[PDB]
C-alpha cells in the first residue's frame, strides 16, 4: 500500500487507484527532480533507477 | 523532385478529422458562432496525459498547443500506415509554425512551467516522443509559417537530410489579450463574417485549431508500397521587398512567386483546375491577390479559372490557416469533387473578375480534368509561399491502454463500419490492416466472425500473434480514441 | 559546396565590434558585471529613429530587438563592402533567430503594437528596409537557433534560392519575469560564473546581445572580388531523439552529428586545429559533450585538441550566443591566434581530459597548420547544430544624414587612422575605400591634404561626383555612427 | 509655420526645428493612419500622395 498511496500523490492524481505496476517511471512522467523528490518522501516511511518498476519497489516495503 | 504525400490529420472548428472536414464543407455550412465571433475548437482544456507518459502536474502548466500538436502527428502516423514504434531512431523531422504564446501571457499574469511555456518544444516534445533523429524545428513567419514550414520540410527530403517529415502548424486563441490587440489594430470584421472577394468585404473572422500532414519523396513511397494522397511538385518562399507600406502587400512580388513556383513545377497554364486563394477578405489584399492571379494564372486559359477560399467556413487560423487550406486542396484531390465557397453573393467591383478570368466556386461539381491545384499564404510581415499539388499518379483485433478506451475504440470502429466509407472496405482488407498498421497496445480484444454484420454486432456487444501470416491492400482505419481529462493552471 | 563569409557585426557586453571583442577576448577579460550578475549591452533604450525612417511613436512601442537586429544588419552591409542601395529588389535573404519576447511580456502589464511585439517582423523590417526579394523567416529551436538559421541560410545559398543571406541571432533580456523563471528551473550559478570544463561548475550566468553575418557562395564571392573572411565546408542540423530525459542531451547524436558533419565537410581528424565549445558550465553537459568531442574527434591525433568556450567572458546569450560563438571562430580565423578561456583552474573529475586527447586553452599563442575550426550549439530542448569552417584560401569624403552625424562619423575616422589597424592601410586604398564602398548620403564633407597627418589633423579639426575614375585594394573602415535618442514605452 | 508645427507634435517628436522639408512622407514614417490623421488634423487649420514632400504642402497654405 506504499506505492499506490504516497506516489500518486506526488504525480498530481486525484485518486490512489489510478496507478497501474507495469509501467516504468520514466512512463509515468518521472524526472530527476520528482525521483529525489519520491526518493525522499519515501525515506520518511539511485534506487529508482535500481528498479525502474513500482511492482518491484512495492516487494521492498 | 516531387514529393508523396501519405498521411493527413486536422483539428477545426466542428471538424474533427478530414471526413468531419469534408462533411463540413461539401454541406456548404460555417463553424463560425458566438464567443462561448469566430471559430472555436470545443474545449482545449482536456488531455491525455497518461497515454504520452505525461504527469498531470506537467500537463497543467504545459501549453494546450504542444497536447494539440502531440495528439495531431500521432493521428497523421496512424493514418498513414506506419507504425510510430518503427520510427524510433530515425531520421525523421519535425517542422511546426507557430507564432502565438497565448498559454504563456495567461500564465504570467514551478521547474515544468519554464518547460511547458517554450514555443520550440512543441515541436522538440514530438521528436522526444517519436524518438528521432531528425532536425526539429519552430518557424514564425506569420500566417504563412506552416506554408513555410511545409517548403522547409519538402527541402529537407530533397537534399536527403530526412526521410520521413511531419509538417503543419497550429494556432489557439486563449487569452484575450491578443483578441484586445487585434480589435485595437482594427481588422475584425464588425458583423464577424469572411466576406472574400465580396463587395460586403469589411475585414476577417479570427479562427483556431491546427494541422499536421506526413511528407515522404515519391520514390521511397513507390518503393514502401505506400497509398500517395498527393504529389507536391514545386514550392517557392520570397519576400514583398520595397512595397508601399509595411503591411500592405505587393502585387509584383506574388506575380513572380507564382511565375517562378509554376516554372519549377513544370506545370503551364490551362493544366491547373483549382487555386487556394489566402481569402482574408479584407478591401485590400484581396483586389491585389486577384490581379496577381490574373495577370499570373488568368492569362491564356480558354475557361474561367475556379477559386475560393477555406477561411469563409471557419475562419482565419492565422499561422495555421495555410496548412489548413492545403489539407481541404488534398480532399479535393482525393474525392475529385469542388466544394462550394461561401460569403459570395456579387463581385468586388475593385475585382474585375471577367477580365482576370478568374471564377469563385459557389456549388458542388465533380472535378474533369491530372488535376492541379494551388495553395497560396501570404504574411502580414512580407513572406509569401506557394505550394503546387497534383493528384497521385475473419477475426479483427483491436488494442487500447485502458479498457474504457478499448470500447471507445471497439465503437468507433463499428461506427466507421456502418459508415458508407467503411463499407466501400472489404472485411479482409479491414483486418489485415488492423493487425499490420495498427500498432498493439497492453489491453487487447480479439472478435470473430462470419459477415459485416457478425463482427458489427459483437463489436457493439463488448463496447457496453504474428497475424501476418493468417492474412491485401492497406485501407485507412479510425484513429486512436483519447481519454481526455480537464487540464488548467490556478 | 563552400560558402564564403564576406562580413559580419556584433553587439555584446563592453564590445561594440569586432575590433573591441577582440581586445577583450585577447586581454582576458570578463564582461560579467552586477547588475545595474550577468552581462548586460549598456542601455538598449536608444535608438536612431530618423536613420531607419521610423517616427519616434512607433520606435517608442517597437521592440528593441528589431532596432538592435537593424543597427547589427546594416554595420554588417557597411563592413562586407556593399552599398545597401544596389541591395534593393534583389533576392538577399535574412534568417534571424529569436526566443525571447521580454518586451512584450512588459508591455502586457495602438495599431504599432502588433508590428512592434511580433516576432517575425524582427527579420521582415529588414526585408522592408534593404526591399529584398528573399525568403525571411525567424527560427526558434532554443539556444542553437542562429547556428540552425546560419545553416538553412547556407542551404538556400546552396540550393539557388538566395544570392546573399544575412545570419544571425538575438536575445535581450529586459523583463524580470525570464529571471525569475530562470531561477526557479534551478540554473542559475550561485556566484554568476561559467566555469566551462572546470571542477567548480555549478551553473551558468546569463548574457544578452546579438550578432549578424553576411553569406555567399564561394565562387560568387570570388568572381565578385569580394574579401573571405572564412569558408563554412558543412553543416547539419539533428535532434537528440530517444534521450533519458526531454532535458538531458544524447551523447550518441553529438557523436552522430559532429561525424555526419566531419565526413560532409571532408576534414579528417589531425586538421582542425580547434573547436568552439558549447560550454554552459553545468555538471551533466559539459561531461557529455567532453566525452562526444573524444571519441569523435579526441580519438587518432598525435597532439591534444585544444578546446574553449566564449560564455567564460559575457556569458550566456541563449539563442543568441551560438553565432557569438562562431563570431570569435571567425576572428581566431583572421588574427591566426587562439585567445585564453577563463573560469578554468584545475580538471573536472569527470572530464578525463587526458584519455580524451583534449585540453583547453588559457593562454595567447599563435595558431600554425589550413586552419579548420568547429562551432557547436546544442538546444535544450534537443536540437543541435555543427559548423566547420575554414580560413580563406588624395581627399578623402565622408558622408552623414546630420552635422551631428557627420562630425561623429570624422571623429571615428580620425581615430580609427590613429589606430594601427587604420596604419596598416594606405591612404590611397583607404580613399578608394571611403568613395566606392561607402555610400553617399545628403550631408558630405571632403578633405584633402598630403599625407597621414594632415588628413588626420584636418578630420580633427572639423570634428567640432564620380570619384572612381580619380583612383586599388578594397579595406574595412568604421561603421556609421549612429545618433541614438531614448525610446521607451510609458 | 503650418508644417513645423501640427506635423512634428503628430509624429511625436518635441521641438517644430527637428522637421525637415526635403525628405519624403513615407521617409519620415508615415502610413495610412497617420496620413489619414494629419489631414484631419491641417482641414481645421489623398492630397498627401499628390504631394509627398513637406516643403510642396506648405506653399498651399
Ligand atoms: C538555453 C539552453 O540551451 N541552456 C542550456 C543550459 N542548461 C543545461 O545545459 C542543462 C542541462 N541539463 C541538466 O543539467 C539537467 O537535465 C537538469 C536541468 C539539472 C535536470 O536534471 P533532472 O531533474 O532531470
Ligand atoms: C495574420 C495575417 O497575415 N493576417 C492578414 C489579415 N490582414 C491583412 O491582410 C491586412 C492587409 N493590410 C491592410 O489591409 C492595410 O495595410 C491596413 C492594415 C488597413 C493598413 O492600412 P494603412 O493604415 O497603411
Amino acid at each position: 500500500e506504499t506505492v499506490r498511496q504516497l506516489t500518486a500523490h506526488v504525480l498530481g492524481l486525484t485518486a490512489a487507484a489510478d496507478v497501474e505496476m507495469t509501467r516504468s517511471f520514466k512512463d509515468l512522467g518521472f524526472d530527476s527532480l520528482m525521483s529525489v523528490e519520491l526518493r525522499d518522501r519515501l525515506c520518511a516511511a539511485t534506487l529508482l533507477y535500481d528498479h525502474p518498476s513500482p511492482a518491484e519497489t512495492a516487494e521492498f516495503v | 523532385e516531387p514529393i508523396a504525400v501519405i498521411g493527413l490529420s486536422c483539428r477545426l472548428p466542428k471538424a474533427s478529422g478530414p471526413q468531419e472536414l469534408w462533411q463540413l464543407l461539401d454541406d456548404g455550412a460555417s463553424a463560425v458562432t458566438r464567443v462561448p465571433w469566430g471559430g472555436f475548437l470545443d474545449r482545449v482544456d482536456t488531455f491525455d496525459a497518461g497515454f504520452f507518459g505525461i504527469s498531470p502536474r506537467e500537463a497543467a502548466a504545459m501549453d494546450p498547443q504542444q497536447r494539440l500538436v502531440l495528439e495531431l502527428s500521432w493521428e497523421a502516423l496512424e493514418g498513414a500506415g506506419l507504425v510510430p514504434a518503427t520510427l524510433r531512431d530515425t531520421g525523421l523531422g519535425v517542422f511546426v509554425g507557430a507564432a502565438r504564446d497565448d498559454y504563456a501571457t495567461l500564465y504570467r499574469r514551478d521547474h515544468h512551467a519554464m518547460t511547458g511555456l517554450h514555443r520550440s518544444l512543441i515541436a522538440n516534445r514530438i521528436s522526444y516522443a517519436l524518438g528521432a533523429h531528425g532536425p526539429s524545428m519552430v518557424v514564425d513567419t506569420g500566417c504563412s509559417s506552416s506554408l513555410v514550414a511545409v517548403h522547409l520540410a519538402c527541402e529537407s527530403l530533397r537534399r536527403g537530410e530526412s526521410d520521413i517529415a511531419l509538417a503543419g502548424g497550429v494556432n489557439l486563441n486563449i487569452a484575450a489579450e491578443s483578441a484586445r490587440e487585434t480589435a485595437a489594430f482594427g481588422g475584425l470584421s464588425p458583423d464577424g463574417q469572411c466576406f472574400t472577394f465580396d463587395a460586403r468585404a469589411n475585414g476577417f473572422v479570427r479562427g483556431e485549431g491546427g494541422g499536421l500532414v506526413v511528407l515522404k519523396t515519391l520514390r521511397r513511397a513507390l518503393a514502401d508500397g505506400d497509398l500517395v494522397h498527393g504529389v507536391i511538385l514545386a514550392s517557392a518562399v520570397n519576400n514583398d521587398g520595397p512595397s508601399d507600406t509595411l503591411t500592405t502587400p505587393s502585387r509584383r512580388a506574388q506575380e513572380s512567386l507564382l511565375t517562378r513556383v509554376y516554372r519549377r513545377a513544370g506545370v503551364t497554364p490551362t493544366e491547373v483546375g483549382y487555386v487556394e486563394l489566402h481569402g482574408t477578405g479584407t478591401k485590400v489584399g484581396d483586389p491585389i491577390e486577384a490581379a496577381a492571379l490574373g495577370a499570373v494564372l488568368g492569362t491564356g486559359r480558354d475557361t474561367p479559372l475556379p477559386v475560393g477560399s477555406i477561411k469563409t467556413n471557419i475562419g482565419h487560423l492565422e499561422g495555421a490557416a495555410g496548412i489548413a487550406g492545403l489539407i481541404k486542396a488534398l480532399l479535393q484531390l482525393r474525392r475529385r469533387r469542388l466544394v462550394p465557397s461561401l460569403n459570395f453573393s456579387t463581385p468586388n467591383p475593385d475585382i474585375p473578375l471577367d477580365a482576370l478570368n478568374l471564377r469563385v466556386q459557389q456549388e458542388s461539381a465533380p472535378w474533369a480534368t491530372t488535376l492541379v491545384a494551388g495553395v497560396s499564404s501570404f504574411g502580414m510581415g512580407g513572406t509569401n509561399c506557394h505550394v503546387v499539388v497534383s493528384a497521385a499518379p475473419l477475426p479483427w483485433v483491436v488494442s487500447a491502454r485502458s479498457p474504457q478506451a478499448l470500447r471507445d475504440q471497439a465503437g468507433r470502429l463499428a461506427a466507421w463500419a456502418d459508415s458508407p466509407a467503411g463499407r466501400e472496405a472489404s472485411p479482409v482488407d479491414i483486418g489485415w490492416s488492423l493487425a499490420t498498421s495498427r500498432t498493439h497496445f497492453e489491453y487487447r480484444a480479439v472478435v470473430s466472425g462470419s459477415d459485416r454484420d457478425e463482427l458489427v454486432a459483437s463489436l457493439r456487444a463488448l463496447a457496453s500473434v504474428d497475424w501476418t501470416a493468417y492474412f491485401a491492400a492497406r485501407v485507412e482505419l479510425p484513429t486512436y480514441a483519447f481519454q481526455r481529462s480537464r487540464h488548467w493552471l490556478e
